[PDB]
């Protein structure tokens, strides 16, 4: 593909993300959803292979399903109320809808299965823009809409999206198939804060941002797509491990690594309502990503695998390419624990 | 479920066996079908014969558990004429326990669901008793 | 506190820019010298405690941890540089980075006077740890050992947490001293009922109380010798000073819910005493003694009288200095011999004079014999336990015995005997690991000598 | 040992009461903004969950073709 | 065999290049001038001086200023018919009991 | 959202005319000192990714590092104060405004209060 | 979330289009244009949650 | 030593939680992936919400 | 020479540097607190003719 057009390409999705955070009309909601869309299927289907195609295939069906159903949402509310501004909706079934299709876009359980597929089928670069900003919009029209969440419906999917990331990551062995199952865990916290504190929803989609970007520009430095891709490393550039295990520790939410502070403030904010059982719940289960968070570090820091004989010449030479930003991402992924009274500027 | 909940609710703890367990029973066929349900549509049955034996057997389970837990609860609270006690739930709650075990005829898997499950019964009568919350509503 | 916390913060760099043969020297020095200034944190008041600021505290419980941890530094520092020769420079600095940072978070852990602070602190300690542990280990079962005590402790922490934000939410601070001029009953209720359980389980796990403990077995003999000197002197003591400071705001509700924990604790004690009684392995026995005592602190904790606690600060102190001095002894031995087996090495009485005699006084001080502090704390803790009930006697009694005969046992299977005929690698004991054996143990005998300032605020 | 390396039992005890008193301050607003966001997002009368409203600058008061609006 | 794997190598001895060596390092240099600084630091300044410096700690915890306000308290009761030990902690006047 | 819809909230704002009031942080404010020290642990990271000697490539790269940090820190911790300050003034003003939900309560001493005595034992 | 670009900028792009009482081509009323009209001036500036009370 | 420590201490808390932790991962993640099957899950789910949710 | 040694023996400054800057915070924290000095009921006295502060 043309660099010029994948740079255009990757502007109209960044251009409808804006249409939909910027729009106060929900026929300019949907229309920058469809723009995100069809501009985002050529950005999947970059590097041309099955894989890629049937990727893309599964992405594309998800997601015109959940546009249906919002579309859905809409005249339904347009009908009960004859109204287009994007505020609390004024019917509960086209409230029902409307999350409904804003969790199948967000790919929360029981609407996870594509995050996975896609993820796997699609390279570390398109992973990665697919976390971040197809997770960034939904979650943007979710917060403006939160007044009116059912909170039953919108915390048995964050309960569900929390266990099947969990379960889901701790079978797993492929690196993009792990993060797209934490992904999908992380997802619920935010949504199980949402209708309590969109500030703290905003705050915990910022710390996973970031982390998430630190951890797929290290897969990508590493070259590597798999747990024994990955074991290699250590044999050639030992820093990149080691700072991937840092990473990993603050992804499990380990203090006082930045992590830890995503969960610590759901936590409070959810107790401060008078709800115990679920906080209790979901740190609970956070305890597999971080299981399986920690046997990734065994692989591929904390130990030392066997090595092959072209490793010498892949130590004769050197990495040409440079990915910037990657050691703010560092950073601030692991050590903002100190700094979290922020979130009140983030307020 | 919100209807065979509130009914439950509605039924004293300490009279009207009969109907607990109905409504008890009512709510585990209730969850065994949308169970299997979802079993059939993700792990789809060689046959329609079999997908109507693997429902029946599931909502069978289900339904036997809940009627297991709903007579033992109420006929341990009626006879030791202590209602709004989780010991009641407790063993009620190990009684659907062992049925579920003697259903997938395995010992070690009964022992878990009667530790388990009793566990949840006396946390579930506990919060009734103490107004906990699960999905609490929005406030402060 | 800024005046220790500060130096630990600086010998970082020292570390990180030293020559790569002073890195030891120079991390063994100023960890001495920073012991010396926490020295300084002895000199407690009769009536409150030392607020430094809003942040940091001392109190007379909280000194001899601080003092314990910055002089149990320098003596890591002289067992690593023994069994990391053959390192390269880098992951040596590394290792005394972990050091550093696990004494930095131990100090603002006991010094935190905020029970969220104290909570994110003494759940740092875990990194450093687990990083050691799983990193430098020699044997296969690292990871293993490695997984099992960061999931017992997570899983013990994450509903304390829990609980403090509702403490939080509901008393309007968590600060130590609010908590305790605020303090109100706690009504039996299930709520309450199970806040008690969260916060007692958590430090519990932490101590660990008995069927709580499979990690501590596995952490303390899989884990290298710094790491077992640190698990074993420290860290088990997050649990009991944690339930020290908790305890105030649990009662009456402690008075009830004490009983299954009380139980467990003294059958457990009795077990693993009988567990060390027939123990293959040398760290095993010296892990399951550390069991026994912190069960004993356990009881003292619970039945919570100002005689229990005094007792249960000197045992604190004691034991941490003790099964230090155990691990270091147990890791020359398997330096020696590269096994951990207690039967594969004997004679060493006939083939390592003073290190038998090092042996004999561990061994000595880790039975309760007089005046040692050792026995202050366990004839304290047993006098309280009298006075809550009269078969604990009978329970303190039959740990006793069966504590001397575990111990003597040791003694007499590593050191008395003939010596194994094909065993010829066991070189004369070196200077470093003698030096090593006689600062673990004088300070014991000083403390001996003067007893009053490790037995807490309640003295 | 006194004179060099340590003050008077009067420093410790009025910094004692000073922070005492920052942290029941502490406490006590908390606790009020407790209180204040609870009511708050219960009546809808203060300056806090204030969710938007259709601005009535948007409507057109001209004349209409039919009289009747 | 599944890999080109180097022989666990054989156990060094200290003793063996420098015979009077302390176990510090494998320089002699810097193995004596650790275990000097070990030794000197360590025991002399942290035991020897540590341990005088709380012997003689201040008397902080009022152990003697409050035997000599007991010896006051003492003579005084003593000296008047008073009780030795009042039997109550606060003021009966001052202590409102509900009706 | 608690203090979104805020009447008179400039949309796109990041400091308003009123935050000019506040007091501004100092210099040598340790949450500044912290920011930089963020900025330098960015500037080892980098040359340690790129290969170069960790504490001495790269001097102006990492002068921009703690600079750029301490700068972003700055305003970040003008907004943090603002917002706070904001919070605050709010709550007062709803106390004042509310005094049938915030009354005055009679304070009665220990002498007069009754609490149950738990003896331990 | 929502950044307010219209209004920050003074723009106006589906503010027009958002409700039936604003400025209609021909001056074309709608259905409920009085109706429209009396209840946004009764919730306008009181937020929602007043609005709805 | 064996029978308590070893064996049912290990049983009870640590071995049981492990093994029920690994058979949910393997229900979870035992999918063909096939699109059919799982948009009849979202069908499924659809009805649910819509029924069940007032 | 004095320039070789002090290349390899400067970091052993960084520990009582470090040591004087935490007592230097310490003083600095502490004065900070001063809002009960010589206030309190118990030590509360006339401050002498030529004293400012009881305690710094
Ligand atoms: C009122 C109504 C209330 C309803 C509440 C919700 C209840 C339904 C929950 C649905 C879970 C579906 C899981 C499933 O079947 O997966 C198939 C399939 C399992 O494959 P399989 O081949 O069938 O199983 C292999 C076994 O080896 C096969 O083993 P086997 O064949 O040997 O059989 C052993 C096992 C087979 O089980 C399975 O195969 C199912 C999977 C294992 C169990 C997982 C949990 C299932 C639900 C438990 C009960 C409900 C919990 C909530 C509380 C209810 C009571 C208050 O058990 C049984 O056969 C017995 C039936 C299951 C237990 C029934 C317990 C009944 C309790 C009755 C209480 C009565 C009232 C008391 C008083 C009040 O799963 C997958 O492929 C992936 C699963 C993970 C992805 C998510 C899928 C579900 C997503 C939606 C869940 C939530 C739906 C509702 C909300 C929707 C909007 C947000
Ligand atoms: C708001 C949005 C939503 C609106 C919803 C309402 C819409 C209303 C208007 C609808 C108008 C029509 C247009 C839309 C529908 C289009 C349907 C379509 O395209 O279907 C293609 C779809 C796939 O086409 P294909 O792949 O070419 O065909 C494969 C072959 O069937 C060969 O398949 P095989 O060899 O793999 O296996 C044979 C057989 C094996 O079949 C099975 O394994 C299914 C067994 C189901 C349970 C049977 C009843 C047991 C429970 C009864 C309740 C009382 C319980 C008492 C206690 C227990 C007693 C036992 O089928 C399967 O395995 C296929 C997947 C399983 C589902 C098949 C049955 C679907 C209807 C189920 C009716 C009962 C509902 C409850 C079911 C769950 C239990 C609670 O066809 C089917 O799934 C079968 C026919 C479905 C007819 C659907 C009629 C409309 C339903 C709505
Ligand atoms: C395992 C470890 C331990 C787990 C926690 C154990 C303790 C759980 C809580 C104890 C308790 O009191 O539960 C019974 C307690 C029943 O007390 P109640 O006085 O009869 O409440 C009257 C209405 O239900 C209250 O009115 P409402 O409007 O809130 O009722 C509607 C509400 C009713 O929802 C419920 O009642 C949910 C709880 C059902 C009983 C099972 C206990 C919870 C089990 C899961 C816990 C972990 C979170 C997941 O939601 C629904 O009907 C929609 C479906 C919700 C269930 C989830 C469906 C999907 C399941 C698969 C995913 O649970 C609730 O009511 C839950 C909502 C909070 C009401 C506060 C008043
Ligand atoms: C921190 C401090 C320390 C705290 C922790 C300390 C350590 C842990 C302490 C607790 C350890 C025991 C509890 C957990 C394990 C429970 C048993 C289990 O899961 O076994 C799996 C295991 C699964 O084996 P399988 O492969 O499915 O079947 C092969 C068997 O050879 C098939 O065997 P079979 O067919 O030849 O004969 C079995 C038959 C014959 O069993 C007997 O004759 C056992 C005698 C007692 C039966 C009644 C048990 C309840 C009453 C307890 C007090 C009995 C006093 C006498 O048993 C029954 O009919 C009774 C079924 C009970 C179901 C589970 C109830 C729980 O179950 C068995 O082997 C059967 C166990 C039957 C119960 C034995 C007694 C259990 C302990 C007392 C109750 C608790
Ligand atoms: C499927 C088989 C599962 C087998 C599991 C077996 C687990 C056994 C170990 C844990 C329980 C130990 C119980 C000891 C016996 C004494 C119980 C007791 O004192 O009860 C009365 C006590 C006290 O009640 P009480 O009877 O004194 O009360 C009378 C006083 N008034 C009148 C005021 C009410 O009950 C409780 O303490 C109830 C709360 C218990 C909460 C749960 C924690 C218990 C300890 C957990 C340890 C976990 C680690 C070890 C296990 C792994
Ligand atoms: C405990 C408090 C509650 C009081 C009692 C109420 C609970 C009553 C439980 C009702 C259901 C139990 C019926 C027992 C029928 C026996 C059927 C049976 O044999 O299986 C029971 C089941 C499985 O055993 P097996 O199938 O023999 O093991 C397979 C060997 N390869 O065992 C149990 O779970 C115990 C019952
Ligand atoms: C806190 C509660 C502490 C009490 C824990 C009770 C657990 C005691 C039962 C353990 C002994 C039974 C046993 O050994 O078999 C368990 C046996 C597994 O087979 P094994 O091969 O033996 O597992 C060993 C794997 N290496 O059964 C199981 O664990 C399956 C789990 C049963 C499902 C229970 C679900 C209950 C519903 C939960 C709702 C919440
Ligand atoms: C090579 C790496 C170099 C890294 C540091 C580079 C920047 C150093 C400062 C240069 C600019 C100096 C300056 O303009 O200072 C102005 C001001 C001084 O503050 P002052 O006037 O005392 O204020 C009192 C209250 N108003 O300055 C300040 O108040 C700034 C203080 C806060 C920001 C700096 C924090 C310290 C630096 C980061 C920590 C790590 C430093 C490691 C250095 C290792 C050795 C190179």
């Amino acid at each position: 593909m043309n660099p010029i057009i994948y740079t255009t390409l990757i502007m109209t999705v960044m251009s409808g993300t804006m249409l939909v955070m910027i729009s106060s009309h929900w026929l300019l909601i949907w229309i920058g959803f469809e723009m995100n869309l069809l501009a985002m299927i050529p950005v999947l289907m970059k590097n041309f292979n099955p894989r890629a195609t049937e990727a893309a295939t599964k992405y594309f069906l998800t997601q015109a399903t959940a546009s249906m159903m919002l579309m859905m949402a809409i005249i339904i509310n347009l009908l009960y109320s004859g109204q287009w501004t994007i505020t609390k909706m004024f019917n509960p079934v086209a409230m029902t809808m409307m999350t409904m299709a804003l969790a199948m876009k967000l790919g929360l359980s029981p609407f996870h299965f594509w995050v996975p597929e896609v993820t796997q089928g699609i390279s570390l670069q398109a992973g990665l823009l697919l976390l971040t900003w197809q997770k960034l919009a939904p979650l943007s029209v979710l917060c403006q809409i939160s007044q009116s969440i059912n909170p039953n419906l919108m915390l048995t999917m964050a309960m569900l999206s929390i266990l099947i990331g969990g379960w889901g990551g701790l079978n797993q062995t492929q690196l993009r198939k792990i993060m797209a199952y934490s992904s999908i865990a992380h997802m619920g916290w935010m949504t199980a804060v949402l209708p309590y504190n969109t500030t703290m929803t905003i705050l915990n989609l910022l710390i996973y941002i970031t982390m998430t970007l630190a951890m797929f520009m290290l897969l990508i430095h590493s070259s590597a797509t798999t747990t024994l891709s990955l074991s290699h490393t250590w044999n050639k550039m030992p820093v990149i491990t080691s700072l991937m295990m840092v990473t990993l520790l603050s992804m499990g939410g380990l203090p006082p690594l930045s992590g830890f502070m995503p969960k610590w403030m759901i936590i409070q904010e959810m107790t401060k309502n008078e709800s115990i059982i679920m906080p209790t719940l979901m740190a609970m289960t956070a305890l597999l990503n971080l299981y399986f968070y920690m046997r990734l570090a065994y692989s591929s820091s904390l130990t030392m695998f066997p090595s092959t004989n072209n490793m010498k010449m892949k130590w004769q030479f050197e990495h040409t390419k440079q990915m910037k930003l990657l050691p703010t991402m560092i950073v601030l992924s692991t050590l903002v624990l100190p700094m979290t009274p922020a979130l009140s500027s983030l307020n | 479920a919100k209807t065979l909940l509130h009914k439950y609710s509605d039924i004293p703890e300490g009279t009207e066996c009969h109907r607990k367990a109905y409504a008890s029973t009512s709510i585990g066929g209730a969850t065994g079908l949308i169970v299997s349900a979802y079993s059939i549509a993700l792990k789809p049955p060689a046959s329609f014969l079999e997908g109507v034996a693997r429902t029946g057997r599931y909502t069978f389970t289900s339904a036997a558990i809940g009627a297991i837990f709903g007579l033992t609860s109420c006929i341990s609270a009626q006879v030791r004429e202590k209602p709004d006690d989780p010991l009641n739930y407790f063993i009620g709650g190990c009684a659907g326990g062992l049925t579920l075990g003697a259903r997938t005829r395995s010992y070690g898997i009964g022992a878990a669901a009667c530790a388990y499950m009793g566990l949840t019964a006396a946390l579930v009568k506990m919060g009734q008793l103490e107004g906990w919350q699960v999905f609490a509503e929005p406030k402060v | 506190m800024l005046k220790i916390i500060i130096p630990t913060t600086m010998l970082l760099p020292m570390t990180w820019m030293s020559k790569h043969n002073m890195i030891w020297i120079n991390a063994t020095v100023h960890s001495l010298l920073i012991s010396l200034i926490s020295l300084s944190l002895l000199n407690q008041l009769g009536e409150n405690s030392l607020n430094f600021s809003l942040t940091f505290f001392s109190d007379s419980l909280s000194a001899p941890l601080l003092v314990l941890t910055t002089w149990l530094l320098p003596l890591m520092l002289m067992a690593s540089q023994s069994h990391l020769s053959k390192e390269t420079t880098t992951r040596k600095k590394l290792y005394i980075t972990m050091l550093i940072l696990l004494q930095l978070f131990l100090i603002m852990t006991f010094t935190a006077t905020e029970l969220i602070l104290f909570y994110i602190l003494f759940e740092a300690t875990l990194v450093p740890t687990l990083i050691i542990i799983t990193r430098w280990g020699n044997q296969t079962e690292r990871l293993n050992a490695g997984l099992y005590f960061l999931f017992y402790t997570l899983a013990g922490s994450l509903p304390l947490l829990v609980a403090l934000v509702y403490i939080q939410n509901t008393t309007g601070s968590l600060n130590f001293l609010i908590i305790h001029y605020w303090s109100h009953p706690l009504s039996n209720s299930w709520s309450n009922i199970f806040m008690w359980l969260a916060c007692i389980m958590a430090f519990m796990v932490k101590m660990p109380l008995y069927g709580l403990h499979l990690w501590l077995p596995k952490a303390h003999v899989e884990a290298p010798i710094a790491g077992s000197m640190v698990l074993a002197a420290v860290l088990l003591k997050l649990g009991g000073y944690g339930m020290m400071r908790i305890t105030t705001i649990l009662n009456p509700l402690t008075n009830y819910m004490a009983y299954p924990f009380l139980m467990l604790s003294m059958w457990g004690m009795i077990m693993t005493s009988s567990i060390c009684l027939r123990q293959t392995d040398l760290k095993s026995l010296i892990a399951y003694s550390s069991v026994s005592h912190m069960a004993l602190v356990i009881v003292a904790i619970m039945i919570q009288t100002p005689w229990s606690f005094m007792g249960a600060t000197a045992l604190m102190i004691a034991h941490g200095l003790t099964s230090s001095m155990l691990f270091c002894l147990a890791n020359t031995n398997y330096e020696r011999v590269h096994s951990r087996t207690m039967i594969l090495a004997r004679g060493l009485q006939t083939l390592l004079p003073l290190m038998a005699t090092w042996w004999l006084v561990a061994s000595l001080t880790n039975l309760a014999l007089p005046p040692s502090i050792n026995l202050i704390g366990e004839l304290f803790i047993i006098t309280a336990s009298f006075s809550w009930s009269n078969i604990t006697i009978i329970l303190m009694g039959m740990n006793m015995m069966i504590t001397a005969l575990y111990s003597l046992y040791m003694l007499i299977t590593t050191q008395r005997g003939k010596y194994t005929h094909h065993i010829n690698n066991i070189k004369p004991s070196f200077t470093r690991e003698n030096a090593l054996m006689a600062l673990h143990i004088l300070p014991l005998l000083l403390l001996t000598l003067n007893p009053k300032m490790i037995l807490g605020p309640l003295y | 040992i006194a004179r060099t390396f340590y003050d008077g039992p009067e420093k410790n005890y009025e910094k004692t009461m000073a922070i005492l008193q920052i942290e029941a301050e502490k406490a006590e607003l908390r606790l009020k903004e407790l209180e204040v966001r609870r009511l708050m997002r219960a009546r809808g009368d203060g300056p806090w969950y204030q969710y938007p409203t259709i601005d009535k600058a948007l409507i057109d008061h001209s004349p209409k073709t039919t009289p009747d609006n | 065999i599944r890999l080109q794997e180097d022989p666990d190598p054989e156990d060094e001895n200290l003793y063996e290049k420098n015979p009077d060596s302390h176990g510090y390092d494998k320089d002699p240099i810097v193995d004596l001038w650790n275990m000097r600084v070990v030794f000197f630091f360590g025991f002399s300044i942290v035991l020897v001086l540590g341990s005088t410096f709380v012997a003689y700690l201040p008397d902080y915890r009022m152990q003697e200023w409050a035997r000599r306000e007991a010896e006051r308290l003492v003579k005084y009761r003593e000296a008047n018919g008073l009780p030795l030990m009042e039997s109550n902690c606060f003021d009966p006047n001052k202590i409102q009991l509900p009706e | 959202t608690m203090m979104s819809g805020r009447p008179g909230r400039v949309p796109l704002q990041f400091l308003p005319n009123e935050a000019r009031s506040l007091p501004p942080p100092k210099l040598t404010d340790p949450r500044l000192v912290y920011m930089g020290f963020l900025g330098y642990c960015s500037g080892l990271i980098d040359n340690a990714i790129r290969r170069r000697p960790v504490v001495s490539a790269g001097l102006h790269r990492q002068l921009l590092y703690v600079t750029s940090f301490v700068f972003f820190g700055y305003y970040l911790l003008k907004r943090q104060d603002y917002m706070y300050a904001l919070r605050d003034h709010d709550m007062f003003a709803y106390v004042k405004s509310h005094p049938e939900d915030f009354p005055e309560k009679d304070k009665k001493t220990y002498g007069e209060i009754l609490e149950e005595f738990h003896p331990v034992r | 979330p929502f950044f307010d670009v219209q209004k920050r900028l003074g723009l106006d792009l589906d503010r027009w289009m958002t409700i039936q009482s604003a400025e209609q081509p021909h001056k074309i009323p709608g259905r409920c244009h009085a109706f429209e009209k009396e209840w946004i001036e009764c919730a306008h500036g009181i937020g929602g949650i007043r609005a709805e009370k | 030593s064996s029978l308590l420590d070893l064996i049912w201490l290990e049983t009870i808390l640590p071995k049981t939680t492990s093994f029920i932790q690994m058979k949910m991962s393997i229900m979870v993640s035992n999918q063909k992936g096939l699109i059919k099957l799982y948009f009849l899950s979202f069908l499924i789910t659809i009805m649910i919400s819509m029924t069940l949710f007032n | 020479n004095v320039l070789q040694i002090v290349r390899d023996h400067w970091v052993h400054i960084l520990v009582p540097v470090g040591f004087v800057f935490g007592c230097y915070l310490d003083r600095r924290s502490d004065e900070k607190l001063t809002a009960f000095r010589n206030k309190s009921l118990l030590f509360k006295r006339e401050l002498r003719p030529n004293e400012e502060v009881t305690w710094k």
